[PDB]
RNA sequence: CUUGUGGCAGUCAAGCGUUCAUAGCGACAUUGCUUUUUGAUUCUUCGAUGUCGGCUCUUCCUAUCAUACCGAAGCAGAAUUCGGUAAGCGUUGGAUUGUUCACCCACUAAUAGGGAACGUGAGCUGGGUUUAGACCGUCGUGAGACAGGUUAGUUUUACCCUAC
RNA sequence: GGCUCAUGGAGAACAGAAAUCUCCAGUAGAACAAAAGGGUAAAAGCCCCCUUGAUUUUGAUUUUCAGUGUGAAUACAAACC
RNA sequence: UGUCCCUAUCUACUAUCUAGCGAAACCACAGCCAAGGGAACGGGCUUGGCAGAAUCAGCGGGGAAAGAAGACCCUGUUGAGC
RNA sequence: UCCCUCAGGAUAGCAGAAGCUCGUAUCAGUUUUAUGAGGUAAAGCGAAUGAUUAGAGGUUCCGGGGUCGAAAUGACCUUGACCUAUUCUCAAACUUUAAAUAUGUAAGAAGUCCUUGUUACUUAAUUGAACGUGGACAUUUGAAUGAAGAGCUUUUAGUGGGCCAUUUUUGGUAAGCAGAACUGGCGAUGCGGGAUGAACCGAACGUAGAGUUAAGGUGCCGGAAUACACGCUCAUCAGACACCACAAAAGGUGUUAGUUCAUCUAGACAGCCGGACGGUGGCCAUGGAAGUCGGAAUCCGCUAAGGAGUGUGUAACAACUCACCGGCCGAAUGAACUAGCCCUGAAAAUGGAUGGCGCUCAAGCGUGUUACCUAUACUCUACCGUCAGGGUUGAUAUGAUGCCCUGACGAGUAGGCAGGCGUGGAGGUCAGUGACGAAGCCUAGACCGUAAGGUCGGGUCGAACGGCCUCUAGUGCAGAUCUUGGUGGUA
């Protein structure tokens, strides 16, 4: 894996372009906040930006926000990992594992 | 000629259906047990039996 | 690469209050790796671990005055294929960081020294000439210095020319 | 050929222990063993009668049984592919108290103290516990603390 | 594949060589290279890849016996020895042995070592090996056994493709 | 139930390296039928007293394990000692 | 005494060409090499060298050529002579 | 696991299918917190067992003897037994100590707390023990994360030669050798890359489009910079990408960088040339040793300096000559090491392989920075299918096994199961087709179907044949050195 720690802006362009939900399972793409405060509304997250609210800022409400939301089909990223070989660790000069800030780049390269 | 013996692929076959928990029920299997502390047991059952039976009106 | 001041502690215990806060110049192309060093290091210095303290400030050093010509005299230990060697080099450059990524590269050149491989135990600047040890430095460090370029190598954008390209300069 | 005895590869184990050797001590025959309460299994090779086999030392088990000299212990062995239900007759030598249950069995009583409490007064219980959280942000001052600027050392031999 | 074993080749040099480590050798050690031995292994082949040696014939390897030109010497000459470039050039005739190996005689400038399915059986030969007959010795009560000895013992096909 | 073993030390006619006697040290360096390992110091060892639990009834349990057998072992229960 | 040094020459019948008559063995598809890797010795695969119809007489390098479910060795709870 | 078992079987496992009981459980190849167990890696031997090198001290009482007044339960020793404090190095079958990784158990309704009920068990007892009655505490239901549904059963296929790779590891000189441990792979697996390769790297696969990337590369073959940047290397045997197709010790004033010490206002190195001495025939060894047989001493004189002597020379001298300083010159040197790339070391057979070509401030080696090329991978979209969850003929005619909505998924040997395609017959039906042409065969003509196959046109031909719902089987061929018959190439 790569992780990091996800700034605002990174975490609202993740769940507005890739936002799912899990309802009956069913993978159901969100496209209106109806969808989010019928089967979270009851945990008090009635929006998209309520969601990404829940997330942000870890809520009491978090793992439940967090397991709501199917887990991101990203793509590979837009100019590439720089990253000659991407399996070493990051600090060596490679890709896997935590890189702090600069997930947010990635991911939107990915996206 | 032959081999003799090898654990490969042992863990894979084991894990592929199985390794599982043996259920634990309520009133464990009271076999084994003192046959003593048993043949007491059987009384003390039938006894509170017998008093809810009586408490029964 | 980047020249990074590095302010670890340790872990603040109660009945062990203001432990004594060790700073690095630590040598880095950005703050993931600056911080994994500074760990690095003071391992091998303290008996203190990543988990065992924290990082409290990182804070990027620039040059004092990044247009004015230096000397840098830099101390240097590398793993050597056989056994480890202490070196001192000369690098004459602008920077503090563009003199180190210059000794890195002729570290990497003439003894294959990798980044994984080599230590930077100071990076010091040569105040006063006639200090200057290495004559590959006292070479340019003369009175009204000139020198040609013989031999200029233009280069075309296409494949034919029809000239017979001249070398003159 | 080959050794498959029942008391066979421990040497090591069912020794005795450095200056622990001789008799046992008394507060092991004292304390008392009831169904239900969970016990280690951990042979005394001092003592040669209802000693577990070598697999079971170090096990935890449930107390099942309880007679003269001896308890009856049930521990999960797993054998292919699924678990069984082995019971143990052990002489009481071999087997201790689970500090484990008796740490848990402490906290029960300590959440229905602090709940019974939080009942009838202002509340912020949160009874469960969490694991270690990112630490908060604090202040570190640098008085008479001015950071010591340390440089890697030099090579040499000794 | 491996390199113990075999074969060849270094490094160090206590020393042998009047004196003198290294002209030529070299202890105690130690690093290799090779696949012309012998092993170790059992990967290929048991609806067969004709199983030793010789005869013939070509090509290649060089770890060079001679020849060409050189350097070194405990090289005066002659003679010899140690190396270098070097495989262009050649490197035999016989007695006994099936033998490969070996051993003698003789000439030669020299009678170096090898590979190419341990080259080469639709090329030969068939002495040896190893079918069936037979003799001897030792072993076995015996049938029989012997990588002990001895004698007699069928060597098939090209007109196909390629190569030449 | 009594005692302490190896070995060493200082000593008593014949008696000495070695026969018996006495004291001092002695965590086991002895001994426990054998192989080896573990265990054991008012004992599991050595000496002495009485016995036959090396018995009857069948079940459960552990190791090997298919959770079959065989072998060995464990812990009870009911009798009699 | 051509067994040989050391080969030569001759005769007949073949072969060869023609008219006539006219089979068989074998045949996955086939038919140029070098190295490479690979069931560790390739016609095909990879990389090179290369490569021009139709062919005739020879030849015995190769096709691990053909002949035959190895007869040697082992296995088989397969037999037989003795 | 068991078998006269080792080319085989039964057994359990892995597998498929049929389901079934219920509806997010208290499950998990996982972490945390708490609590066990361990004797392996490491370490240790001035800690036990065992091994083991070196002295010092005491030996005193004792095993070897006088050196000695014959003679000393004795002055000086070598001494063996030891003891003491030190010392060097070790252990698969030593050990005080003792990891990492793996591993047990717990983290609550079958829970906790407060009363009280029988009992032939136990208690001195009215004490307990097991199970309860009756109450009380459900927001935080008592760690994290996940959950694709969770549990249950029956039956039966194949298999029981395996092999490979990093790491741990036994035997062995070793092996593409033999045998283990954990995991991942091949087998059973295509695809992109390593030229080629079962196993390596990257990624696992319905049919397409578009976009982006992996590993790997971007001189030319060859899609993609004869990109940029700092260095190194010149080889009459260069080097060139992991597994992997090799090279070692030892050497080089080749060239680059580095480490330590020493010399410099004449260094000092150079690199030429003035002297290398008197006392003194320095002691002993001896014909002889006088500077050079050695045991060894080592001072001076004017001193610029010269060993009471570094090599030739002699029987022994003598002599020439080395340090040692100096007239000359004029601004860096003298070693001893250390590692980079080259070079020596470096020899095998057909001709030959960094994949080829070629490449020399690279198209080599080390390192950095961008850009760029492209996989059956990733994202979006379409269509096919499977599975799951739903909606709906509600008067609402046209299919409820129907139609439709939503979501995920798709590799595969051995093997299982399901849905179909085709053949000879059989019962029923289409009042089926047909001498104005059945069936058969031929067809670089057409249409349908993912497919098995179906349908049609044209020709030849001449007497039968088909759709659909069902029944039944001597029912589908490329292999069997298959059978019969026919045919070839060789020719």
């Amino acid at each position: 894996v790569a992780y990091g720690y996800p700034s605002y802006s990174t975490i609202r362009q993740l769940v507005y372009k890739r936002g799912f939900g899990k309802i009956n399972k069913q993978r159901v793409p969100l496209s209106d906040n109806a969808i989010i405060e019928a089967n979270l509304g009851k945990y008090g997250i009635l929006s998209i930006d309520d969601l990404i609210h829940e997330i942000i800022t870890v809520g009491p409400h978090f793992k439940q926000a967090n397991n709501f939301l199917w887990p991101f089909k990203l793509s590979n990223p837009s100019g590439g990992w720089g990253v000659p070989r991407k399996f070493k660790h990051f600090i060596q000069g490679g890709s896997f594992g935590n890189r702090e800030e600069f997930i947010n780049k990635l991911v939107k390269s990915m996206n | 000629k032959s081999k003799n013996h090898t654990a490969h692929n042992q863990t894979r076959k084991a894990h592929r259906n199985g390794i599982k928990k043996p259920k634990t029920y309520k009133y464990p299997s009271l076999k084994g047990v003192d046959p003593k502390f048993r043949r007491n047991h059987k009384h003390a059952l039938h006894g509170t039996a017998k008093a809810l039976a009586a408490a029964k009106k | 690469f980047k020249e990074y001041q590095v302010i670890g502690r340790r872990l603040p215990t109660e009945s062990v209050p203001e432990p004594k806060l060790f700073r690095m110049r630590i040598f880095a192309s950005n703050e993931v790796i600056a911080k994994s060093r500074y760990w690095y290091f003071l391992q091998k210095l303290h008996k203190v671990k990543k988990a065992s303290g924290e990082i409290v400030s990182i804070n990027q050093i620039n040059e004092a005055h990044p247009t004015k010509v230096k000397n840098f005299g830099v101390w240097v230990r590398y793993d050597s294929r056989s056994g480890t060697h202490n070196m001192y080099k000369e690098i004459r450059d602008v920077s503090r960081v563009a003199a180190v990524e210059t000794l890195y590269q002729d570290m990497a050149a003439r003894h294959r020294a990798r980044f994984r491989s080599i230590h930077i135990l100071k990076v010091a600047e040569i105040e006063k000439t006639a200090d200057v040890k290495r004559q590959y430095v006292k070479q340019f460090l003369t009175k009204d210095l000139k020198f040609p370029l013989p031999h200029r190598v233009q280069k075309s954008t296409k494949t034919f020319s029809y000239k017979r390209p001249s070398t003159f300069y | 050929g080959k050794s498959h005895g029942y008391r066979s590869r421990t040497r090591y184990m069912f020794q005795r222990d450095f200056r622990k050797h001789g008799a046992v001590h008394l507060s092991t025959y004292l304390k008392v063993y009831k169904v239900g309460d969970i016990v280690d299994i951990k042979a005394n090779g001092s003592i040669q009668k209802g000693m577990p086999h070598k697999f079971y030392q170090g096990k935890t088990g449930v107390v099942y049984n309880v007679t003269k000299s001896s308890v009856g212990v049930i521990i999960n062995k797993m054998v292919g592919n699924r678990y069984l239900e082995k019971r143990l007759n052990l002489r009481v030598e071999h087997i201790k108290h689970s500090k484990c249950r008796q740490e848990f069995l402490e906290r029960v009583k300590a959440n229905a103290a602090k709940r019974a409490e939080a009942k009838a007064q202002g509340v912020a219980v949160q009874l469960k516990r969490q694991p270690a959280q990112p630490r908060e942000s604090r202040i570190v001052s640098t008085e008479g603390n001015v950071p010591q600027t340390l440089a890697p050392v030099p090579y040499e031999t000794f």
